[PDB]
């Protein structure tokens, strides 16, 4: 129930999943970097990129999108394994992990609108070409996505039941 | 007579608030006067060169945390310049978050009281108490002709302790971030443990 309990809980979750999206994105490696380029779904949210933007954004605020970026990912996450069907173990590792964060996350703001994935087509390609565009594109993203969003909740977490120590 | 197809070899964050990247002359061409580093970042048509080719030294372009973003991915070149011509490195594709590597870690110091007390400190100018940086640490040591060395991983603590017999150590400690790569071992500490 305390604000403490869930925090170091979603650090836990954030920290662990942004790992398995890491060596998910890693093998699945095995020139495409140049289509992922401006390619990922949460792209058109405004988050902060910098620790200078992340300090100057409040508690409210900075807890919507990371809401916002967790719901706009069970889509995508939910296909990715739908479509699928070790590279597809960890996409169901991450679903879960996902959806226990979201939740975590959920009652974190309570005490204290999100961008839509339409590359779903694009996985379901004839062409081999393309369809490895789109799933390159769709696992660099969640590697970026995890990271960011594990970065984030650290972050609030030291912020809020740390005063910043 | 003219250059030199140069390489960007590496590129280092030591603390997600700036970076710098270097760069190696070309496989056999002539000797480049100059040096260009362009770049772009995605979500941007917009062009930029180097901000500082100094800070970094020979070779170097350094981003100074007002050039510097998490999250978005810089497409770099570096141009090489004759008099007779010049030649353009590859594109390289390059994301800040997954180059981070510190410094290793400051002020190593051992005691002798039934342990040894190992304690040190951050590399500076990390932002470890914001949440920002989050930092583990790792610890070796050995007696003088040991074959092998012995490591124990110690997570976010700033000291450590171990239960050995009248023996002269060498001790090192590392650090990484959470995610991305060891620093290298910090330079040795000696502690002898009397009976």
């Amino acid at each position: 129930v305390t604000l403490r309990d869930l925090f170091d809980r979603a650090v836990v979750l954030s920290h662990y999943i942004h790992n398995l999206s890491s060596e998910m994105f890693s093998e699945f490696d095995k020139g495409f970097i140049t289509k992922a380029i401006n390619s990922c779904h949460t792209s058109s949210l405004a988050t902060p990129e910098d620790k200078e933007q992340a300090q100057q954004m409040n508690q409210k605020d900075f807890l919507s999108l990371i809401v916002s970026i967790l719901r706009s990912w069970n889509e995508p996450l939910y296909h990715l394994v739908t479509e699928v069907r070790a590279i597809l173990s960890k996409a169901v590792e991450i679903e879960e992990q996902t959806k226990r964060l979201l939740e975590r996350m959920e009652l974190i703001v309570s005490q204290v609108i999100y961008p839509v994935w339409s590359g779903l087509p694009s996985l379901q390609m004839a062409d081999e070409e393309s369809r490895l565009s789109a799933y390159y594109n769709l696992l660099h993203c969640l590697r970026r996505d995890s990271h960011k969003i594990d970065n984030y909740l650290k972050l609030l977490k030291c912020r809020i039941i740390h005063n910043n120590n | 007579l003219p250059p030199g197809k140069p390489e960007i070899f590496k590129c280092r964050s030591p603390n997600k608030e700036t970076f710098t990247c270097w760069w190696r002359p070309g496989t056999d061409g002539g000797l480049p006067t100059n040096y260009s580093l362009t770049y772009h970042r995605e979500g941007e048509t917009l062009m930029h060169e180097c901000p500082d080719y100094i800070t970094g030294g020979p070779n170097s372009c350094h981003f100074g945390k007002q050039y510097t973003s998490m999250w978005r991915t810089y497409i770099m070149m570096v141009n090489a310049t004759n008099q007779m011509g010049s030649s353009f490195s590859d594109e390289l594709y390059v994301d800040v978050t997954y180059i981070v590597q510190p410094d290793p870690p400051l002020e190593l110091a051992v005691e002798v009281k039934p342990y040894l007390w190992i304690k040190w400190s951050p590399p500076t100018l990390i932002d470890l108490k914001t949440g920002w940086f989050t930092l583990l640490y790792e610890i070796r040591l050995k007696p003088e002709k040991a074959a092998e060395w012995e490591i124990h991983f110690a997570g976010q603590q700033t000291e450590f302790k171990i239960l050995s017999p009248g023996q002269k150590y060498l001790v090192q400690v590392r650090c990484k971030p959470d995610h991305g790569y060891w620093s290298a071992w910090s330079p040795a500490t000696f502690i002898q443990i009397p009976s």
